[PDB]
């Protein structure tokens, strides 16, 4: 078998100014821990953050391969930024390039769109790709996701007394209530989850540049 | 009509191409070396083209695995050539087997890759002619490899411009020390050969690179002679030439 | 594996790294081979634990000599800033690794790369037949994941213990780690080598240590 | 594998095999293409006349292919074209157009003046024909170079500049043949200064004119 | 104008370029000649070694092909390296598919069509280099097989290579352990070339019944003493 | 009669076709390099086919530690810098290591030399300036077609280079001296390219400057940015 | 997964649902299942996503390479050729919709075993009953614009209210002679209340 | 079968059975289990390969001179790896023994016991085995130990060939049942 | 003979300066960049009355926004475009954006030196018109040499000695889209030995929000007139 698991649960929100991926820093290997803290959450420049989340070799050798892509790009295009959807075709070809012996991964990247927004792609093994406001990924992302969901989107939210009728309305979330949200639905997944745990780090783009947060989850 | 060709024999049976490659060598700096009792040392003279070159930073001496010196005149991106081909060589010998290559063994591969050269009309002959050796299990060896392949073991070896001093220097060593030379005294006449050959080529100045492989100085394995040996063999040359 | 390899232990103290094995190659349940050397010194900072089939790191060894002479070559100062570094050793197998994992050809091994790079950082990373590679304050393979890295874990239980932990107190866990290791597991053996990278002090190899 | 650069650039810029395979094309007998509104009409001037090939070469239902020079390239150029236009049908579901047919085979042409170890064929082709579901006549020539244009009229071969000659000052570009009978007629006139004749029309309508007919148009000359 | 350039025919059916390696094996003025005994095979071959800073070892042009075989070359070093390697590597391969020994005549035919490849083909030049084979082989006894640049190739009762073979030549058809059969060569080299040889002036190889080998400088030396005697 | 291939020596040991590709570097426009202990700068003189045309680029970065300048055939100088950028991006891949300067200019020499010896190719016709910064310090090499590659402390290469490396020669021990104060490294270059100079002057379009070193990423100064050191 | 495509006087009505789920975890319902190949053709997704993608990318860019070629737009057959060809070479179900001068609208079907059919209505995925059902009841060819994207809509609500892994949200689209307009999306939670009080459907669910 | 390699004091010796079976079937039982692959370099298994590493020595004989018993093993690993016994004696290394197990390891032992047979002999020739033993008592110990092997084991039996690697030459030894079965 | 690949004692390839001289011989195309657009004019030269004159594509498309004209062997300039609108393609396929016009005429300027034992080197001379949000409008000539400048005026083929210093004396930085036109049209009829009219000369330009255009002969009419 040259697959494996190596847990590790990523996720990636898209604001209106701005994009957070984060994910736990805990390295397993069936029920043993290898690592407390090996961040799989990358900024490759550019403002641009990436994860590569399942088979941690084959996520080692496709971050290496789009950080490689990306020196080439700045090699050909006279050290032009690149934009996110640029580097999403790029991972879909990297992607595509394995097809039958594919990366065993779910990748994620973030950042800022050419206008500005927060940009989140979610990236399928064999190389489809979608852009997302939010997207989960690992064992536990059936646990952070719905509480997202919930209070990001306000999905089954409705305004007292409409009697159903009038849904909350969206309002704009600042990266610092989006920490808080991810802080949590990671404590939760920590809690619930035997792969999560040891920190969480956050990698936050914005205009400013790419900044990184470590918070320390439950270590059982 | 003969000479345009690599692979031509003259109505003499001479390769005309390889003749000139030969010359092609003529033309380069001198390197020697010497076979010590229990090593060899190389000894090449490099030329100061300009004030603005990097002193001790244009190493012309390459090793091959970690016992193997070479030192070329002539072509030197052939000679760089030579020395890429004998390690892979070296490379493949100690996977194959476990020993490091023999250094006969070695030769004879380094002579046929450049006779090869004088097989086709395709093909070039090698610029170079390259003095190599080093210590193996069955002491120390010294070569020269002249571009038609040719190569013969040698108590000391001459090439460059300034060859034929420093051959008849070579010979007055060998005879007067048939006991053996020692490594340091080797060096040190290395030096010396050098700091003579130059005076062929004294519309220049020139900067002495010695290096050496002795089971007991450096323990079989090809260094550099550099700081207070390679000064005190520049001093032993410049007093001997006075 | 046939001829197999136990356990590598390792961990990082304030000023390096301390790197363990046994001299055993076991042939399934037979305890046939005493005499085998699996940490591989490369360079004078860097350490390379194997385990596993003893063929594939012998392997690994003839590659490690070959790095060394390759980089000495048309270098002068190969034993100086321009020398090979335990990362640099690292990526190399690290690199050697995937790619014979993606030809569907491992090599069949847990390497522990332990070393002090220029700078004076320690150095302490993972990597297996499928290519996953991880680095931790504490390293173990096979039996000394599961048994070695609680008892060392207690010592060093993150990157701030590290400043924290003297060279005696991290041999000492090392031994103790050892002595528990050869008492609990069956394809081990008394005799271990000990190798401790040192920032300041260099590398120091014992070998023929007895539980 | 043999791949000595053939055609070259000389001195004064003039690939020397290129220039010598037009000669070779300019000692080719014939091939007279006269376009009119509705009419693409082709011609030419011991023997077993049953089994001697035709010069006009069909490479599809809609398209034919004349042809002046060397014959045997001529008819590596055909089945490539052939091959070409099946290969068309089989994988764009469509038959091909004139001037992509034209466009391949100008392309082969091309492709042999700059390759190593070939030299170009010495052949320039008239290429005629409709566009699939088109009515528009189309007359293309491809020379030895590459070089690919559309005609309203254009002659290949020995005597070609007497003919074209004579085709600028009887042919009009204002108004083209109106009549089937005036783009043979007009063919035959240029052919005279034997007579073989082939008329392309719309919806893969080939045929080629009987000597019985050539021979009243000659009469009537 | 070209066919005294590469391996084609001349109007007078001729390889100019054959003929001109031929010229070649003669360059390093070296003789040899080769004398079957009854038991053994014995080759000797001038050793001129003027250069005083050469290491006399190492000049040597008699070589160890296989265990039985030994091959003597006049011409270049280089291209008789060249021939030995090949004829070790066919000694060898032979070894290895037949289960036996190869014989000194299968490995002259094995070279002379080498040789004739050179020759027909023309971006291959042929070898400046005659060689001469020697064993004692388990069914033929002692042997002598000489090959040319031309393919050519034949046994031999004895034979002589280098300038001046035909001196040596006519006085093996006038004459016409293995210790007196190397005194008996080296005397006859001694009176063809008229020149007393040293112990470093010779190269001697021997093909017994189990071995090829080379005599050392001492060997020879015993051997000239032997003549003196 | 010896000149026709490369694989063919002149009956004094001479490569005819690998002078004429040295002769392709001297009609190239003059670009110049010189380092201290902490800084390495190049300084080109871009050359315009047209007064309505932009000048041709003569600076190339390969990454943040290196850069070449070019002098003669600029297709050469591409294949030759997309070569150096392979090699590069392969020392990164595979051993988490920047190439050495020394290292990769043998790369060159290799890649050129191997154009010398077998038929059918021809020698680069471009000469090539690399400078560096590694953990041995600042690094400036000159690479030639015959595959010969020099580290040297300054040099120029092109039309009329002899001037600027006489002022170069002269100038020796100041420079080698400046080190960690990068414009006025920068005013010594601009002052032996000026050297080089016979009609035209050192102008915003004209002059291009490229500099490496210690906390100094390979940056390539361009129009205005040049201003300053004209 | 449920894609649906008709061909009616309008052009052609392209109806998709977005919800994709690994097992029974529904990992987005935000999938966009119709792929902009250009302009003027669309394709549509139905299992094999990735391959879908990524091969009607490529199928845009052949066109244009034709486009620049032969001064004239590929044809709906010609794409669906190519890309059947592409499947068949490496043996999914998706359409390829499209309306060119030549043809008029077009549909064609391809799937994984390299099937190539032309026709007017089709529906791939876990609910392709419900809503090809639907269709085939409400279906007309004088069906006007309007009533025919309420028409895609009402099958893919069909599909998402009685299959599992079909919904989220409707995303329509119509492709007409000057090409493809998107006529938005169309949450199903909402959908299936708006068409429940208006048409009176649905009756055994509480409301 | 039972093969097993002692270094001694003038040299090393080979010991082998000389039974092959196929299951419960001795197909031969006078087999020559012993195989020279080099002049005085030997090796057993506990075919094709012993051909192409004869081949590849007899080529370094004829380039780079005689090889060693460590260059015959090196040679063995490089075939295997992309169970041997490889015994050999040269004049500075006076005997070495290499084993070479079915994993493609290559180790140097004072003596190597391999097969079927070697395992219920493990126990004894650790217990007997002494450095430095004389010929006649190397003879011995191989006697005693293979034939506790051929006792034990249903694949072991037949004479016992032995093959003596000293600077004297090859000398071939064998020993039948009713000489070794009564020790 | 002499290989392809061969150097001249001044450092020059033989092969390279030969095929210029054939690109001498080449029918003249004249581009002129404005802050607007970049008109692009080509003589058409069509060797008969009878050579239907529309069917002369001197003047291609390369990408939506990326057009150019060529001169000389137009018959290898047919495998150039299609390499340029290969790389162009490939650009939007791999990346997702536009090439830019810098990097197309790098990637066709590729293949310029790419031959040798190709047998030859192209026979025809480009000028590249295009633009991006990057750099704006921009001209390139592109030449089998593998060199290429960024003209803001340029003149290739037959009569391009006396074209550009025309074009020297006429160009500046203020000429408006429409004062592009008149110039390019102007040059043509001075250097074409043809009386200049809509049907053997054709114009073309490029502009961010129509991109690539050829003009019609009815067009293209209305502005000889106004010459």
């Amino acid at each position: 078998n040259p697959y494996g698991d190596n847990g590790g649960t990523i996720l990636g929100i898209a604001g209106e100014d701005f994009a957070v991926l984060a994910g736990d820093t805990r390295n397993i290997t069936d029920y043993s821990i290898n690592s407390r803290y090996e961040p799989k959450v990358f900024d490759c420049g550019d403002n641009i953050v990436m994860s590569a989340n399942g088979f941690a070799a084959d996520g080692d050798a496709l971050v290496k391969r789009f950080k490689n892509s990306v020196k080439w790009y700045h090699f050909d295009h006279n050290d032009k930024k690149l934009s996110i959807n640029s580097a999403a075709r790029n991972i879909q070809h990297l992607l595509y390039g394995k097809r039958f012996f594919p990366y065993y991964v779910h990748t994620i990247i973030a950042g800022l769109d050419e206008d500005g927004k927060g940009a989140v792609y979610s990236f399928d093994p064999v190389g489809s790709y979608e852009r997302e406001q939010c997207r989960a990924g690992g064992a536990a992302a059936s646990l952070i996701m719905p509480f997202l969901d919930n209070q990001v989107n306000f999905k089954n939210q409705y305004e007292p007394g409409t009697n159903g009728k009038v849904k909350k309305p969206l309002k704009y979330l600042s990266v610092e209530e989006v920490i808080k949200l991810v802080r949590d639905s990671f404590t939760s997944a920590t809690e619930r989850h035997i792969q999560v745990g040891d920190g969480l780090e956050i990698l936050i783009v914005t205009k400013d540049g790419v900044r990184k947060e470590f918070y320390e989850l439950k270590r059982d | 009509g003969y000479d345009l060709s690599n692979s031509v024999f003259s109505p003499d049976g001479r390769n005309f191409q390889v003749e000139y490659a030969v010359k092609a060598v003529e033309n380069g700096t001198t390197s020697i070396g010497i076979k010590c009792n229990d090593g060899v040392v190389f000894a090449v003279e490099k030329l100061i083209t300009s004030k603005l070159l990097v002193p001790q930073k244009n190493v012309k001496i390459q090793v091959v695995d970690r016992h193997i010196g070479c030192v070329y005149s002539g072509l030197i991106p052939d000679g760089r050539h030579l020395v890429n081909r004998g390690r892979e060589e070296a490379a493949s010998f100690k996977k194959l087997y476990k020993t490091p290559i023999p250094i006969p063994a070695f030769a004879d591969r380094l002579g046929q890759y450049v006779q090869a050269h004088t097989l086709y009309n395709s093909v070039r002959p090698f610029g170079v002619s390259t003095i190599f050796g080093g210590v193996d299990k069955n002491g120390a060896h010294l070569y020269m490899l002249e571009p038609s392949g040719s190569y013969w073991g040698y108590k000391g070896a001459a090439t460059g411009k300034g060859r034929q001093s420093a051959k008849a220097e070579l010979e007055k060593l060998v005879d007067h020390h048939p006991e053996g030379l020692s490594a340091r005294e080797a060096v040190k006449q290395a030096a010396k050969i050098i700091y003579l050959a130059h005076e062929d080529n004294k519309e220049k100045d020139f900067e002495l690179e010695i290096s050496w492989c002795s089971l007991s100085e450096t323990n079989g394995l090809h260094k550099f002679v550099k700081g207070d040996l390679l000064q005190e063999a520049i001093d032993f040359a410049q007093k001997e030439i006075n | 594996p046939i001829v197999t390899g136990t356990s590598v232990i390792s961990m990082k103290y304030d000023n390096g790294v301390i790197i363990a094995a046994d001299n055993l190659g076991s042939y399934g349940s037979l305890l046939r081979f005493n005499g085998v050397e699996r940490l591989i010194p490369v360079g004078d900072n860097t350490v390379v634990g194997i385990s596993g089939d003893i063929s594939d790191m012998q392997h690994i060894e003839r590659l490690l000599k070959d790095l060394v002479t390759e980089n000495a070559y048309d270098n002068p100062l190969a034993d100086a800033e321009e020398a090979l570094e335990p990362s640099y050793i690292f990526e190399y197998l690290a690199t050697v690794m995937y790619q014979r994992r993606s030809k569907m050809n491992p090599l069949w091994n847990a390497i522990i790369v332990a070393g002090v790079q220029s700078n004076g950082d320690q150095f302490l990373r993972y990597v297996n037949l499928l290519g996953v590679t991880y680095s931790s304050p504490t390293l173990a393979t096979g039996f000394g994941a599961h048994m070695a890295n609680p008892l060392l874990r207690k010592v060093v239980d993150r990157e701030s213990d590290i400043p924290k932990t003297t060279v005696q107190v991290a041999e000492e866990a090392i031994v103790n780690a050892m002595r528990v290791l050869y008492y609990r597991d069956a394809r081990s053996s008394r005799n271990f080598s000990l190798a401790i990278i040192d920032k300041n002090t260099g590398l120091t190899f014992k070998k023929n240590l007895q539980v | 594998g043999y791949d000595r650069a053939l055609s070259i650039f000389s001195p004064d810029g003039h690939i020397f095999q290129v220039e010598y395979a037009l000669e070779a094309v300019k000692r080719g007998t014939c091939a007279v293409g006269v376009k009119g509104k509705n009419c693409v009409v082709l011609g030419c001037e011991l023997q077993d006349t049953r089994i001697t090939p035709s010069k006009v070469s069909k490479i599809d239902s809609h398209v034919v292919l004349s042809f002046s020079g060397l014959n045997a390239d001529s008819r590596i150029l055909i089945e490539k074209a052939r091959v070409e236009a099946q290969s068309h049908r089989l994988t764009l579901e469509d038959p091909v157009t004139v001037e992509y047919l034209t466009r391949y085979v100008a392309g082969v042409q091309q492709r042999y003046t700059q390759s190593g170890g070939v030299r170009p064929f010495g052949v320039s082709t008239l290429i005629a024909g409709f566009d699939p579901r088109d009515d528009e006549p189309k007359l293309y020539q491809t020379e030895p170079s590459g070089i690919y244009s559309s005609w309203s009229a254009q002659t290949i071969g020995r005597n070609s500049k007497t003919v074209r000659e004579f085709l600028e000052k009887n042919y009009d570009r204002k108004e083209p043949p109106a009549t089937v009978e005036e783009c043979v007629k007009l063919t035959v006139r240029s052919l005279l200064e034997n007579i073989e004749i082939t008329v392309v029309k719309p919806d893969s309508d080939i045929v080629a004119l009987s000597s019985e007919e050539i021979n009243q148009y000659v009469t009537q000359i | 104008g070209y066919d005294r350039h590469i391996t084609i025919f001349s109007p007078e059916g001729r390889l100019y370029q054959v003929e001109y390696a031929f010229k070649a094996t003669n360059q390093t003025n070296i003789n040899s000649l080769a004398v079957r005994g009854k038991d053994c095979t014995v080759v000797i071959s001038q050793k001129k070694v003027p250069d005083k800073l050469l290491d006399p070892t190492t000049v040597s042009y008699i070589f160890c092909i296989s265990r039985t075989i030994g091959m003597v070359v006049n011409g270049p070093i280089p291209d008789a390296r060249n021939a030995a390697l090949r004829a070790k590597a066919e000694a060898a391969e032979f070894r290895y598919k037949y289960g036996y020994d190869m014989p000194c005549d299968v490995l002259a035919k094995r070279m002379a069509n080498l040789s004739q490849i050179y020759t027909q083909r023309a971006y291959m030049r042929p070898l400046g280099v005659i060689l001469t084979f020697v064993s004692v082989d388990e069914e033929l006894g002692p042997s002598i097989y000489k090959t040319d640049p031309a393919g050519y190739y034949v046994g031999y009762k004895a034979t002589a290579t280098g300038p001046k073979q035909q001196e040596i030549t006519t006085n093996l058809e006038n004459h016409f352990s293995w210790e007196k059969v190397v005194e008996f060569a080296i005397t006859h080299m001694i009176d063809a070339l008229g020149t007393e040889f040293s112990k470093n002036d010779l190269e001697v190889g021997v093909a017994t019944k189990d071995k090829f080998f080379t005599l050392s400088a001492e060997n020879i030396e015993e051997r000239l003493v032997a003549i003196a005697e | 009669n010896y000149d026709g291939d490369t694989v063919t020596f002149s009956p004094t040991g001479r490569l005819f076709q690998v002078e004429y590709a040295l002769e392709a570097i001297k009609q190239g426009s003059v670009t110049v390099g010189l380092r201290s202990n902490t800084h390495a700068v190049l300084v080109a003189l871009k050359r315009n086919a047209d007064e309505l045309s932009s000048y041709q680029k003569k600076i190339i970065k390969c990454d943040e530690h290196m850069g070449l300048s070019l002098a003669g055939l600029a297709p050469d100088a591409r294949v030759l810098s997309n070569y150096l950028r392979q090699q590069c991006n392969y020392s990164s891949l595979v051993f988490n290591r920047k190439l050495a300067v020394e290292r990769a200019g043998h790369l060159l020499c290799d890649k050129a030399q191997k154009n010398t010896q077998s038929y059918g190719g021809r020698p680069y016709g471009v000469g090539l300036l690399i400078i560096g910064y590694d953990k041995s310090g600042a690094h400036l090499l000159e690479f030639q077609p015959s595959g010969n590659v020099t580290e040297l402390y300054g040099t120029a290469i092109g039309a009329r280079s002899q001037g600027a490396k006489t002022y170069l020669e002269r100038t020796l021990d100041t420079f080698i001296k400046i080190d960690g104060n990068p414009d006025e490294l920068i005013k010594a270059g601009v002052e032996a390219i000026s050297q080089s100079l016979r009609d035209e002057s050192l102008t915003v379009d004209n002059l291009s400057i490229a500099i490496v070193g210690k906390d100094t990423p390979f940056t390539i100064y361009d129009g205005e940015a040049v201003a300053k050191y004209i | 997964t449920t894609t649906l495509a008709f061909r009616f006087q309008g052009g052609i009505i392209v109806a998709v649902d977005s919800r994709a789920t690994a097992g029974n975890w529904v990992a987005s319902q935000t999938v966009k299942k119709v792929i902009e190949i250009n302009p003027f053709l669309l394709g549509t997704m139905a299992g094999g996503a990735a391959d879908c993608q990524f091969w009607e990318t490529w199928l845009g860019s052949q066109c244009r390479l034709h486009e620049l070629r032969e001064k004239e737009r590929i044809s709906v057959a010609a794409a669906s050729k190519i890309l059947s060809n592409l499947v068949y070479q490496y043996k999914m179900g998706t359409m390829i919709c499209g309306y060119t001068r030549k043809e008029g609208p077009t549909i064609y079907y391809v799937d994984s075993d390299g099937t190539r059919l032309k026709g007017d209505i089709f529906c791939v995925g876990s609910g392709q009953t419900f809503a090809y059902g639907v269709l085939d009841s409400n279906y007309k060819w004088d069906l006007s614009v309007e009533d025919a994207l309420y028409l895609g809509k009402r099958s893919i609500l069909a599909a998402a209210h009685r299959d599992a892994y079909s919904g989220g949200s409707v995303n329509l689209y119509h492709v007409t002679e000057d090409g493809w307009i998107y006529h938005g999306n169309h949450d199903v939670g909402e959908l299936f209340w708006k068409v429940k009080e208006e048409e009176g459907s649905f009756n055994n669910v509480i409301g | 079968t039972s093969i097993m390699a002692v270094t001694f004091k003038d040299g090393v010796i080979l010991g082998a059975d000389s039974r092959t079976t196929t299951g419960a079937y001795i197909a031969n039982r006078v087999t020559d289990k012993l195989t020279r692959v080099h002049d005085k370099i030997w090796c057993c298994r506990s075919q094709a390969i012993a051909d192409i590493v004869q081949y590849h020595l007899e080529l370094y004989t004829s380039q780079y001179g005689t090889p060693s018993t460590e260059t015959a093993a090196s040679v063995f690993k490089e075939l295997c790896y992309e169970g041997i016994i490889v015994a050999g004696y040269d004049d500075k290394n006076k005997g070495e023994v290499y084993t070479i197990p079915l994993g493609g390891s290559v180790h140097k032992l004072p003596y190597a016991i391999a097969g079927s047979g070697s395992t219920f002999i493990y126990g004894y020739c650790d217990k007997n085995f002494r450095e430095n033993m004389s010929k006649e008592e190397t003879v011995d110990f191989i006697k005693h130990s293979l034939s506790q092997a051929i006792k034990w084991d249903g694949s072991s039996g037949g004479v016992i060939r032995m093959v003596v690697l000293t600077a004297a030459g090859v000398e071939r030894l064998i020993f039948y049942p009713d000489e070794y079965e009564q020790l | 003979d002499r290989g392809v690949s061969t150097f001249s004692p001044e450092g020059r390839l033989f092969q390279v300066e030969y095929s210029l001289e054939a690109i001498k011989l080449g029918s003249t195309a004249i581009g002129i960049a404005t802050k607007e657009g970049v008109v692009l004019g080509v003589e058409k030269r069509a060797t008969s009355p009878l050579l239907e004159s529309d069917s002369i594509e001197k003047i291609v498309e390369i990408d939506r926004h990326i057009g150019c004209a060529m001169s000389g062997l137009t018959a290898d300039a047919r495998s150039m475009i299609e390499h340029a609108r290969t790389a162009a393609v490939t650009h939007n396929l791999y990346y997702d954006e536009d090439i830019n016009v810098e990097s197309l005429t790098q990637s066709v300027c590729d293949l310029a030196l790419r031959f040798g034992e190709m047998s030859r080197p192209f026979g025809v001379a480009l000028l590249i018109a295009g633009h991006d949000a990057d750099d704006g409008y921009q001209l390139f000539h592109a030449e089998p040499s593998g060199t290429f400048y960024r003209y803001n005026a340029k003149a290739i083929g037959s009569g391009s000695e006396g074209a550009q210093a025309e074009l020297l004396n006429e160009w500046h930085s203020s000429l408006t889209l429409k004062e592009a036109e008149l110039l390019v049209l102007k040059i043509l009829k001075q250097v074409m030995e043809e009386k200049l009219d809509e049907n053997n000369a054709q114009l073309s330009c490029i502009t961010k929000q129509d991109g690539f255009k050829i003009y019609d002969n009815e067009k293209t009419a209305e502005l000889i007139k106004e010459l």
